[PDB]
């Protein structure tokens, strides 16, 4: 209807809404009935589909279909071809806004922007820090029409959560058919984010109570005013839901009534060629301050990419639970270095290994318990600098007292122990007189 | 007055509730226009104190950014009025009632933070110390429509009750006083120069 | 800040709303002392003047009546009285038919 | 454990929403106007 | 010899230490070329800096002195200590013959008014208090700042005293009113210092900074507001705008004041330096390794070319400028 719109002159024929309806027809299954599993069984569910349909496909020979949208004119186009290399501006490098291009991006964004266009309650599953907020995030920016409330569930979570939600941005209207829940603005659609909707706890009867209020608002489009026993009818409002995956400590699997409602995707971990692509962009506009610098892009790239995965796969929750990894610890490994770079009108080769090992420490390693796995993390920083950046002065930028502050310097700059000794002395006896 | 005599007849029962309508509306129309009239005669003589002087915006940095903040939005609202000047939809602005009060508010803390600017003003023209500040505003502001500054000139002269200008209304060629006494200035002054 | 009969004074100076077009009638119901009545003393001469003491001056629109409502004058000072047309109602004139 | 469910919001989103109501709702968009008009921006709606 | 251009030099003239503890203030005497300095170890010690010898210590304070003044005949020298007392001493006799108590906590600062009858003083306890030369009672109180008051200082007429607190905040008080005229916020962090701009630096402010010059003539005075967030900022307290904005120290900036001759600014730092400014590029043309520690006050002679800055180290140094 929409291309009939663009097109008045020529609305849209019956061959090539044959065409577009069936190319349409197998990429709506693929999404529907693998978009919450892996890519490896996505791409089996299309090579099945490839087996047995008769519909025109792609005649690539590896790439599966999965990776191909269908064109308003009626032909398979690769997805490949809408994640141009753009190049970041330089102040806004790892900024939470910005959101490098990528295959698992625009496929998610996409199929989001398909479920929310409908108002058709979502539920996005992976692990902590894989997107799932910032994917649904980028596609609320291409709808206008629609804000969006965060709230975080926890295990405590009960429905009054969404209730106070309801005074502070919708109000109750009286009206001939009932009483009415809209938002208090006019014209937009809000929307819920809960983003750890898994972890309200069950009863010992196995039931959440705020899911299954989620559930009541959904399948009957409303609930009932304890205050009076009125029965309330939702209006401009849709849920939108995160939860990690129900086999993780502390989450429990969503009923399977509430699931009819609500569609599964799943966001797994960007995969290395896919972190190279996306901290590879941030760096080389990060690294753009120091034009000296510019030549070290991929191999800072190459070693964040290579200690962030042996540091995934050395520390897992079975240890600890907090020894959780993911590209958000990257991303805050881009800031801190480009923090670390902003005032600095130049810098050698040394300097910028010597930040980024700073940064490994205070992303890796504050967070371990025991000795051993502080160690782990101190001998392997130095191999894989040194495996990636050769021919460097390895005492200078290897110095193990890593210390950085602004308290000795109108800038972030290293700073030797004894000094900042010295001065944290003298600040001690104005601290005693003060606090 | 035409619809208190329609209450008093004794067949307005079968019009009770389109004459009572009308009443809301006569009457909003008479409080949206009352605010209305008066928050437009004072951004006609602000915005003149705020364009015409230079010094103004260094002397009084902090509220000469919140007037042209208030400005814009007039501005705004009035061009949107001039989208659709029908006064049924004027009235049916979404929110014209509290928008106006707010621009009486503004306009009136505005008005009240020039009370030094007026005061240092007064130094120029001496005769300005025995002008209100209400007024001296509107003289001030209202420098290019010398149409209105007739009624002032009793208040700063003995006997001048009002000047007498040319059509183009750029050039003094006299003064009258409240007889119609007139007198004729041998050189007349030129407002544009 | 104006006071009561300043401010209505300047409303019908004005005549945002058409004021002067009327026929406008101040009535001062209540007792006359020297205290207040003394500074309509402009006001009431040929001055026709209402001067404040922040310098400004208003003169009195030739529509409108200044008009005293009083019981007696046992306090009004010389320049109240002669300042103003006397008109006597004796109790007489309103009989209890 | 009443405690940590009002931290949780507030650190994730920087807001609780069932703290301010009724006249202390009325009360925070007071300071809030005042606050606002200090450090120089004019704001007049609520959810502003 | 620039009669209004000379800036301090590396090499040090004297290097004065008797002190037994943390130099807090050093000031110049109005008159006579003597030196008086006051530290934390409740001792006021005089110096002359021709000839950099030592004449007397001023005792009386319990505990540490926290700020020294003169008044415009530099008869009479007014010192606030920690002890919750100011004092008035008699300079001719070095003897203390007034002392002011009234603060409920600790007295950071203490300056005569330029009538020179009239005493200003802000402590711990968030109020500036004035106090009576002649009687040594307490006369007004200034209350507003949320926090510690750190410094007092008046302009050249006495009409306006300036005031920095622990709040971050600014604040400029009216002496006759007590209204607070203006609050200039701009800091992030606790301002320490404050110095007010002298009468041959309006022209130079003004045409530093491009503001316009004005109908009235007055500039409108200037001031200047040293805090611990490593920057310096000038501002005009007739408009409350921040002019601009100085950076380049490494720390805590301690005080900040003006050139004689209104051509630089001097400030000194807890970065061990002491850095002159030029407000008319927004730049730094010197720094000076002035101590081996923290450096507490700086102060600027009138006339003479000579600068002095007190420090932490126990040592106060005197500079010749060329
Ligand atoms: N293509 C990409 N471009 C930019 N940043 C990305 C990309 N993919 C992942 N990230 C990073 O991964 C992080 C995702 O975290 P988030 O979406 O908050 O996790 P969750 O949704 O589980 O809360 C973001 O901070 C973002 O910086």
């Amino acid at each position: 209807a929409q291309y009939n719109a663009n097109h008045p002159d020529f609305p849209m024929q019956i061959e090539q809404l044959e065409r577009y309806i069936q190319r349409y027809l197998v990429y709506a299954i693929l999404w529907s009935l693998s978009g919450d599993s892996r890519l490896k069984m996505r791409a089996e569910l299309g090579e099945y589909i490839r087996r047995i349909t008769t519909v025109p496909l792609p005649t690539a020979p590896n790439i599966p279909i999965i990776d191909y949208e269908v064109s308003i004119s009626g032909e398979w186009s690769p997805w490949q071809a809408k994640v141009p290399q753009i190049e970041v501006e330089t102040h806004k490098v790892a900024a939470p806004d910005v959101v490098v291009p990528t295959l698992d991006t625009v496929r998610h964004e996409a199929l989001l922007y398909t479920w929310l266009a409908e108002h058709k309650p979502l539920v996005l599953c992976g692990p902590p820090g894989s997107g799932k907020t910032m994917t649904l995030f980028s596609a609320l920016r291409a709808l206008p029409d629609m804000e969006v409330v965060g709230l975080n569930f926890s295990s405590a979570t009960t429905p009054e959560l969404l209730l106070k939600t309801f005074d502070h941005y919708c109000e109750y209207r009286r009206t001939p058919n009932g009483v009415v829940l809209a938002p208090v603005q006019l014209g937009k659609w809000l929307v819920l984010f809960c983003d750890e909707i898994n972890l309200p706890d069950m009863d010992k009867y196995g039931t959440q109570r705020v899911i299954s209020f989620i559930r009541q608002m959904v399948e009957h489009g409303g609930f009932y005013r304890t205050s009076d026993q009125t029965w309330v009818k939702l209006e401009r409002i849709q849920f939108v839901g995160a939860c990690n995956p129900p086999t993780d400590p502390g989450r429990k699997p969503l009923s399977h009534r509430f699931l009819r409602h609500v569609p599964v995707v799943y966001v797994d971990y960007p995969g290395p060629a896919s972190l190279t692509q996306i901290y590879g962009t941030f760096n080389r506009a990060m690294l753009r301050l120091i034009p000296s610098l510019r030549t070290y892009a991929e191999p800072l790239t190459a070693a964040m990419v290579e200690f962030y995965t042996m540091s995934q796969e050395r520390f897992t929750q079975d240890t600890q639970p907090h020894y959780i990894y993911s590209p958000r610890e990257m991303t805050r490994w881009v800031r801190g270095i480009f923090e670390a770079l902003r005032p600095l009108e130049t810098l050698p080769v040394e300097g910028l290994i010597r930040i980024w090992a700073h940064e490994a420490l205070r992303l890796f390693q504050d967070r371990l318990v025991e000795d051993e796995e502080r160690r782990w993390t101190d001998e392997n920083i130095d191999t894989v600098a040194l495996k990636h950046f050769p021919n460097i002065d390895r005492e200078k930028a290897m110095s193990r007292p890593i210390l950085y502050s602004n308290w000795l310097s109108k800038d972030y700059i290293p700073v030797d122990q004894e000094e900042l000794r010295d001065y944290v002395k003298a600040r001690l006896k104005v601290f005693y007189e003060e606090e | 007055n035409s619809v208190s005599a329609m209450k008093l007849s004794p067949y307005y029962k079968v019009f009770e509730e389109d004459a009572l309508s009308w009443e809301d509306k006569l009457n909003r129309i008479m409080a949206l226009f009352d605010v209305w009239i008066d928050v437009q005669r004072r951004w006609v003589y602000l915005e003149g104190i705020f364009t015409g002087s230079a010094d103004i915006k260094h002397l009084l940095p902090v509220e000469t950014q919140r007037f042209q903040s208030i400005s814009t939005e007039f501005l705004a609202l009035m061009k949107k009025v001039s989208k659709s000047p029908l006064v049924m939809d004027v009235l049916n602005i979404q929110g014209v009632q509290r928008s106006l009060e707010r621009l009486a508010d503004l306009l009136g803390k505005i008005q009240k933070a020039l009370g030094e600017y007026l005061e240092r003003e007064r130094s120029s023209f001496p005769r300005f110390y025995f002008v209100g500040d209400e007024d001296l505003l509107e003289i001030i502001g209202n420098s290019k429509n010398v149409a209105k500054l007739q009624k002032h000139f009793k208040k700063m002269f003995a006997g001048v009750s009002s000047i007498i200008l040319n059509e183009d209304n750029s050039v003094v060629l006299g003064i009258s006083s409240r007889e119609g006494e007139e007198v004729m200035f041998k050189t007349p002054v030129s407002i544009t120069e | 800040t104006d006071g009561l009969f300043t401010h209505v004074l300047r409303k019908i100076i004005d005549s945002v709303r058409g004021e002067l077009q009327k026929r406008q009638w101040i009535v001062f119901d209540g007792d006359v002392d020297p205290e207040w009545v003394e500074n309509l003393n402009s006001v009431l001469d040929d001055n026709k003047l209402l001067t404040l003491p922040n310098g400004e001056r208003l003169s009195l629109p030739p529509n409108v009546r200044i008009m005293f409502e009083v019981q007696d004058l046992k306090y009004a000072t010389l320049a109240t009285v002669s300042r103003c047309g006397m008109v006597w109602f004796s109790e007489d004139v309103l009989s209890t038919d | 454990s009443g405690f940590l469910e009002r931290m949780n919001t507030l650190l994730a989103n920087g807001e609780v929403p069932g703290l301010f109501e009724g006249d202390e709702y009325a009360t925070l968009m007071t300071q809030c106007k005042e606050g606002a008009q200090k450090e120089g921006l004019m704001l007049d709606s609520h959810e502003e | 010899r620039d009669p209004k251009e000379w800036i301090p030099r590396p090499p040090e003239k004297y290097a004065l230490s008797g002190h037994r503890s943390p130099v807090t203030r050093v000031i110049f005497h109005p008159v006579f070329s003597v030196m008086v300095s006051a530290s934390e170890d409740a001792t006021i010690k005089v110096w002359d800096y021709e000839t950099g010898d030592f004449e007397r210590t001023l005792k009386g304070h319990t505990d540490s002195v926290q700020d020294i003044s003169f008044d415009h005949s530099g008869k009479l020298l007014a010192s606030c200590s920690a002890d919750m007392t100011i004092k008035l001493w008699d300079f001719q006799g070095f003897e203390c013959i007034r002392t002011m108590h009234g603060h409920d906590h600790n007295v950071s600062s203490v300056a005569i008014m330029p009538n020179g009858d009239h005493i200003v003083s802000a402590s711990r306890d968030k109020t500036i208090k004035m106090w009576e030369v002649q009687t040594g009672y307490c006369v007004k109180t200034f209350t507003g700042h949320r926090e510690w008051v750190r410094m007092v200082r008046p302009n050249q007429d006495g009409t306006l005293i300036a005031s920095c607190s622990n709040d971050q905040t600014v604040r400029v008080w009216v002496v006759a009113t007590k209204e607070c005229k203006a609050e200039l916020r701009e800091h992030e962090h606790v301002v320490e210092c404050i110095s007010w701009a002298p009468e041959s630096s309006y022209s130079s402010i003004s045409e530093a900074t491009g503001s316009e010059t004005k109908k009235s003539g007055k500039p409108g005075p200037f001031l200047l507001s040293g805090s611990r967030d490593k920057t310096i900022k000038m501002w005009d307290v007739s408009t409350g705008m921040c002019l601009m904005t100085l950076v380049g120290h490494d720390n805590w900036v301690r005080g900040v004041l003006f050139h004689s001759g209104g051509k630089f600014i001097l400030s000194c730092a807890d970065d061990k330096t002491l850095r002159v400014w030029d407000y008319k590029n927004k730049r730094c043309m010197k720094t000076l390794n002035a101590h081996e520690h923290f450096v507490t006050s700086l102060d600027f002679h009138k006339t003479a070319p000579y600068v002095v800055t007190g420090s932490v180290d126990q040592t106060v140094k005197v500079w010749e400028c060329r």
